[PDB]
């Protein structure tokens, strides 16, 4: 009777001591969700059931999640990832002609569905526009207008950043493709979350510094908005 | 050809059960005196989880219960003295369900890894891992000490043999993801609610569907039998709860209000079946009168949405969990 | 003057009690940042409860009747409450600085035990500069008028030396002022940099807020506490230039600042819904 | 799966079902009989309440 209560309290204190240790690790780790649209090269990005990976840069722990065990058009499980730091979206920008409703429009529809979600209403998205080299190759080779009629009246932005030795056609193509996502991102945003688009290729090696900087910007903007300074 | 006969068969079923509706449930129960106002107050508050809570299950002794959370823990509480008994760390941090054995010697778990894990409490280490589902697990209940039934997101349910780790039988027939299940008091039949706005009645011994109920219009999130065993209640994300009768093969009453527009996460009955407790996405729970479809009480002491709910076997307390990493006991 | 003085007391007490009871009653406001706000609210509540009514009675009756010991006790409580309230704003500014400038290490840097230690240290330093140098008679002036004031039983006025009037003023005001200025300049710089970064990326598809917020925060505090801490040094450096009425008026203007902190640091939507629930 | 769907409908449609009045009466009788031992309906005294 009297000894039973003492034994119960001894085990509870030991358990609570360990729970304090695990709280430090949980609060210092950043969770990321990786998404893709079919054949998009997202496996190459992570190369260099559910699958989890661990990596660390500048003594900061990141932990990425890739879902491949569930394949459906209704993502009922997506409400679990409402506390992640950011979402990584990988799309192949060079698949406008491929129909196997072409792939680019389906990716745009998926992005629109994800952005306007009741649970993911405060989560930012890091956008990777993969496969740039072969996109430029097929653009140089002898038409986006045959699939995207709005391209017939597009002009390259004045405040653009063309790469060195770049034909002004491929730059217009990339900026058109990026603005397609950017207009959806800015159409229904109230400052609670933003989008960070990047142009990516296979030979890129600085894809982790980009994620680090984008997460830093996300957290800093969150704090600035919280303290009524933004 | 084949599709033509399907429409004819579905037509007579509607006509067969249309002639059986002699009167409504509410018409019979107009003379019953109302239950009146019901007020409940929080007795205990359990703290220690680092993240939101998705699952909860009471014990057969009505003293201990288990809970699951996204941080990767499986904590067993002591509701009387508020003392943690066990803390099982999980290999996978994504957990969607948990169960407590009737004997009290084992606890099950599962989630986004498509695996069900059984733990040994009286030895704590993993005792068995069940594999074969191609979708995320949604629920699991213990039939006995050696067999267990599970539902997953691949539109199928299975009955497992824990000793050998092999599926004894598989239940097919749904089109969308299966979200919940519940066992009968005699452990011979069970019901399942899926995302195609339908509920089915299965036979554990035989392995084939008996009846189908399609009164809803949205994803069904929860399901629970009447204590008698001849009726059950469902809850969808269109702010409606419905009562279905097995022997009448049709629904009897609906529970809805014009001031409620959120979804429903969980449902449960009381000891006598007079009350129906349902959790909502609007941060609080509601208490209904089963035979009248009118509200009788509100439990509004949670900061974020309620995800789970349960009632003790003796019917002495009600436990609710939410996404603010808190558990509360209402008496 | 009685009506205005009574209204000021009610405003200070009513606002501070509401903030304290809101944090304790609700479990969603238990935050490391809110502990500093709780300490500040307690400081201003004690100020409004103790210092102001007795000063008002002394001004209205033109005499002191409680004795030669309660006068010193009242002066000590005055200095203790004034010093501890200003030093908490510095802690809040440093907290925001660490939150914004170093976002990855903010969780590791600040812990509840660390917050408690910081609060206790602030209160100890505040109490070590008010009760100790006053109850030990280390601040007393030496001129004849001060001697007569100390000897008199019904007279309770403030006379101090050069050393105390310099050290107490410096500790209470001058270091926190420069620390807050340095913190908030960098906070504004970071906010402006992020605002400029947002426009290049998606500017064609669409710093007043930060300027207004920082202006309010710094302006209310400076305009409330600067003239008094200037005349405190000036009236000791040079004699017969500030009348006692100016000193009392500026001190009371400084006292008024205790009633504005709930309006500034408790405008969050969570605080608004907490007040609505109560 | 065209043939399987029709076969299930035929098996399910050939069942004997009772009228709604009998089921409602049975539910009402069960509730009325077992409502005595329902601690949630009528609060129990604090002497016999383990949670208070
Ligand atoms: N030229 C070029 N080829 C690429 C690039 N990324 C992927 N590929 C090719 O596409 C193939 C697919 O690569 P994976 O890493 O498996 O990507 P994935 O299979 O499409 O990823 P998922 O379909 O989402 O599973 C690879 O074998 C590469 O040869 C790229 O950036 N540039
Ligand atoms: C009589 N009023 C006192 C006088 C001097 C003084 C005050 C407050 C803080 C200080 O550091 C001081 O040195 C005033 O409240």
């Amino acid at each position: 009777q009297r000894n039973e209560e003492k034994a119960q309290r001894e085990a509870n204190k030991k358990i609570e001591k360990q729970l304090q240790k695990d709280k430090q690790v949980y609060r210092a780790t950043h969770r990321l969700l990786l998404l893709g649209a079919g054949e998009s090269g997202k496996s190459t990005i992570v190369k260099q059931g559910i699958f989890e990976t661990k990596f660390q840069v500048d003594k900061v722990n990141f932990h990425m999640f890739d879902v491949g065990g569930q394949r459906d058009e209704r993502r009922k499980w997506i409400q679990c990832f409402n506390d992640v730091t950011a979402i990584i979206f990988v799309v192949a920008s060079s698949s406008y002609n491929m129909v196997i409703t072409n792939r680019l429009q389906e990716a745009l529809n998926l992005f629109k569905s994800i952005w306007n979600n009741r649970w993911l209403r405060t989560i930012s998205v890091i956008l990777f526009l993969n496969k740039q080299d072969l996109l430029a190759e097929k653009v140089l080779a002898g038409k986006i207008e045959d699939y995207f009629p709005e391209f017939a009246r597009y002009t390259t932005p004045e405040d653009a950043t063309p790469e060195p030795g770049e034909d002004p056609r491929v730059t217009r193509a990339k900026y058109f493709i990026r603005d397609e996502f950017l207009r959806i991102s800015t159409a229904s945003g109230d400052g609670r979350h933003y989008c960070y688009p990047h142009f990516t290729c296979a030979v890129d090696t600085e894809n982790i510094r980009r994620v680090f900087n984008d997460c830093r910007d996300i957290i800093q903007r969150m704090h600035l908005r919280q303290y009524e300074l933004l | 050809q084949l599709r033509q006969e399907a429409e004819q068969l579905k037509n007579q079923i509607r006509d067969a059960r249309k002639a059986c509706a002699d009167a409504t449930l509410s018409q019979i129960t107009n003379n019953i005196d109302p239950v009146g106002r019901i007020q409940m107050r929080t007795r205990r508050t359990l703290r220690g989880h680092l993240a939101k809570i998705y699952a909860m299950h009471w014990g057969t002794d009505s003293r201990l219960l288990v809970s699951a959370s996204q941080d990767g823990k499986l904590i067993i509480w002591d509701s009387y003295t508020t003392n943690k008994v066990h803390a099982i760390p999980l290999r996978s941090s994504w957990v969607m369900t948990c169960a407590y054995a009737p004997s009290g010697n084992y606890v099950a778990c599962g989630g986004l890894d498509n695996i069900c894990s059984i733990y040994n409490l009286k030895t704590v280490r993993v005792s068995r891992e069940l594999a074969g589902h191609t979708g995320y697990l949604s629920c699991c209940r213990f039939l006995d000490d050696n067999q267990i039934v599970t539902s997953s997101g691949d539109t199928t349910c299975a009955l497992w043999d824990i000793e050998t780790g092999q599926q004894t039988t598989t239940f097919t027939g749904h089109t969308g993801d299966v979200m919940s299940l519940s066992l009968a008091p005699d452990t011979r039949l069970f019901v399942s609610g899926a995302c195609d706005a339908s509920a089915k009645l299965w036979d554990v011994r035989e392995g084939m569907c008996r009846q189908t109920f399609t009164g809803h219009e949205s994803d069904i999130n929860a399901i629970c039998f009447f204590p008698n065993g001849n009726a059950f209640a469902t809850g969808s994300d269109d702010a409606t709860c419905r009562l279905f009768d097995l022997r009448a093969d049709q629904e009897l009453m609906t529970y809805s209000h014009d001031n409620i527009i959120c979804g429903i996460t969980s449902v449960s009955f009381s000891k006598s079946g007079r009350l129906l407790l349902a959790g909502y996405d609007d941060f609080n729970c509601n208490v209904w009168d089963a035979l009248k479809a009118d509200r009788a009480g509100v439990l509004a002491g949670h900061d974020n949405r309620v995800s789970c709910l349960g009632v003790t076997d003796d019917g002495m307390a009600v436990a609710t969990g939410s996404w603010d990493s808190f558990l509360k006991i209402w008496n | 003057m009685g009506i205005v003085m009574s209204l000021i007391v009610l405003a200070i007490v009513f606002g501070n009690v509401l903030v304290i009871t809101a944090i304790a009653k609700f479990e969603r406001l238990q935050t490391v940042t809110n502990y500093f706000i709780t300490s500040l609210a307690c400081a201003d509540l004690v100020m409004g409860l103790a210092v102001v009514p007795f000063g008002a009675a002394h001004i209205l009756t033109k005499t002191w009747t409680f004795g030669n010991f309660w006068c010193e006790f009242w002066t000590s409580i005055d200095v203790l409450c004034v010093t501890a309230s200003i030093e908490t704003l510095c802690v809040i500014a440093v907290d925001r600085y660490f939150a914004i400038t170093s976002p990855f290490k903010y969780q590791s840097l600040l812990t509840k035990n660390k917050a408690r230690v910081i609060i206790l240290m602030v209160w100890i330093v505040s109490g070590l500069t008010s009760f100790l140098p006053i109850q030990m008679h280390w601040y007393r002036a030496t001129h004849q008028e001060a001697i007569n004031c100390y000897a008199e039983e019904t007279c309770c006025d403030f006379f101090t030396n050069q050393a105390y009037a310099i050290a107490s003023s410096i500790v209470s005001f001058y270091v926190p002022l420069v620390i807050m200025v340095f913190v908030y300049s960098r906070v504004f710089q970071e906010a402006k940099r992020q605002l400029q970064k947002i426009d290049k990326s998606e500017g064609r598809f669409h710093e007043h807020k930060a300027l207004k917020t920082l202006g309010i925060i710094m302006g209310t505090f400076t305009l409330c506490w600067l003239p008094f801490f200037i005349v405190n040094i000036v009236h000791v450096i040079q004699d017969n230039l500030i009348r006692k009425e100016v000193y009392i008026l500026l001190n009371w203007i400084g006292y008024v600042n205790s009633g504005f902190n709930p309006l500034i640091y408790c405008r969050s939507p969570d605080f608004r819904i907490a007040f609505q629930e109560l | 799966q065209a043939r399987k769907l029709v076969e299930q409908l035929k098996m399910e449609a050939n069942i004997d079902r009772i009228k709604v009045s009998k089921a409602a009466a049975d539910l009402m009788a069960y509730c009325e009989a077992h409502a005595k031992e329902d601690p949630l309906l009528t609060p129990v005294p604090a002497s016999e309440n383990p949670f208070r």
